[PDB]
């Protein structure tokens, strides 16, 4: 639905969880 | 979840637990995709090889549970929809089911739906090496019971390697993930993690998308073996049909 | 500052501009 | 901007225009990085080879302007800070300057600051082939005057190729961008685009970051030539010093 996938305690507060960077790095790493 | 770690509070607000109503028995994982729909694996509900054939009145789902040791919502089911071509006879092809909640659930800091992928998101992120995240209350291995939700990040594996790891005929409605022997990291879903979500965070819009459903594997966190997941995008048309047409 | 880089008429309304996808694709493409 | 297109309304709310106060003359581009600080190229303010040496009272900046043919804010400057090691004598190394607004500006749908990169963002996105976006009111080439802000997306170029394209000694405080001959796309900043921002959208947090400042180039959109930009992250410590210590 329209607010899907944005977590109240993380994305909505501009806070990163402990390992999400590991996921995103895997997508951009060459 | 084997070789994972404790999830932070509110890290997976779409996490749903599927229970036998009475007596209490944790059966599988699941996910919240709207205020009234929960997604899970069909084998969590219907699996004759196991004499399993649950109906709506036999179950309950819990939403918002971070640990064992309120704020937790317990919901009844109104209707179950299993993909008509789910194949429990051979290889668990199309292992997917939707469960409609009797009443819509209220969202909170701990309860929030996950997005389902569109063609662009699936094309971009379903690539070998790209990591997803699996969460669950399955044991800590195959002997190990968590009191806090466990989480593990695993990379998607090239199809030829997935094919290679098993004798079962795999299909394009499945994908596999996990580390290779020698990549030096471990992790896998296990037992009760079945039905739970494999999610990825979009670099395009920062939202979490559920790309897979824990479906099957052989053993748990074994070298040379990988977990197989239901390819959610491949079955999107059926998912959409059910949600769009029904849900009254 | 803290709300930097999030555009009122785009990110804040969940709307994509016409070519931003071109940028993001260049970062994840192999 | 050469070979670009009309910007959508509110697409670049950090865009700032630097003007000679009186008589009116558009001098350069610039960017809003907070309610009271604007970032630009030092050569837009100080460039002896051109007998240019503007002081605070000689200028005005406009913020929030989408086109030519209210909602637009005109601000006076309180103080200009040019990097102490800006080299106008040889190669425009450290071509960067900060301008403090006399009064803080109010943010709106058309006025909003851009982020400055941290080490992680710079390491991740400053890679050959990765595209950034440049915006400006420069002419449409080198003969062509826009009434709507122009925008163009350009890929960062490998350093050996940047070095190769010019006789000037380039430094690590610069990076270059633009399409190669045969990549089949065109585009470049030009003249008055000078001082404007080169931005990239983070896949980590969905925010726009200013990675560069239009600095110099030889010609505009010429085959085999690339635009050079001030490497903002490399000069972050000085930027931070100025903003952190002053701004009263
Ligand atoms: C599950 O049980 C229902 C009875 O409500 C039956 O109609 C359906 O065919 C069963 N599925 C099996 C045993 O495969
Ligand atoms: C610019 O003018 C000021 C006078 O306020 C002078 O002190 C400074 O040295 C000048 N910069 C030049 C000519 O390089
Ligand atoms: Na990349
Ligand atoms: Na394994
Ligand atoms: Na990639
Ligand atoms: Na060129």
């Amino acid at each position: 639905e329209a607010d899907c996938g944005l977590r109240p305690l993380f994305e909505k507060k501009s806070l990163e969880d402990k390992t999400e960077r590991e996921l995103l790095e895997s997508y951009i790493d060459g | 979840i084997v070789e994972g770690s404790d999830a932070e509070i509110g890290m997976s607000p779409w996490q749903v637990m599927l229970f036998r109503k009475s007596p209490q028995e944790l059966l599988c994982g699941a996910s919240l995709i709207s205020d009234r729909w929960v997604l899970t694996a069909a084998h969590c509900l219907l699996y004759p090889p196991w004499d399993k054939n649950f109906t709506e009145n036999d179950l309950l789902v819990r939403i918002g549970k971070h640990s064992r040791t309120n704020i937790e919502k317990i919901s009844m089911l109104e209707k179950i929809y299993i993909h008509p071509r789910y194949n429990w006879r051979e290889n668990l092809d199309r292992d997917i089911a939707l469960m409609k909640l009797k009443k819509p659930v209220a969202f909170s800091d701990y309860i929030h739906p996950v997005c389902l992928p569109d063609r662009e998101t699936a094309a971009s992120l379903l690539q070998a090496g790209y990591k997803g995240r699996v969460t669950g209350w399955g044991p800590l291995k195959e002997t190990g019971q968590p009191s806090v939700l466990q989480v593990v990040n695993l990379p998607i594996v090239e199809r030829p390697v997935c094919k290679d790891s098993t004798r079962i005929r795999i299909t394009d409605n499945m994908f596999c993930a996990g580390y290779k022997p020698d990549e030096g990291k471990r992790g896998d879903a296990c037992e009760g993690d079945s039905g739970g979500p494999f999610v990825m965070k979009s670099p395009f819009n920062n939202r979490w998308y559920q790309m897979g459903i824990v479906s099957w594997g052989e053993g748990c966190d074994r070298d040379g073996k990988y977990g197989f997941y239901t390819h959610v995008f491949r079955l999107k048309k059926w998912i959409q049909k059910v949600i769009d047409q029904f849900g009254e």
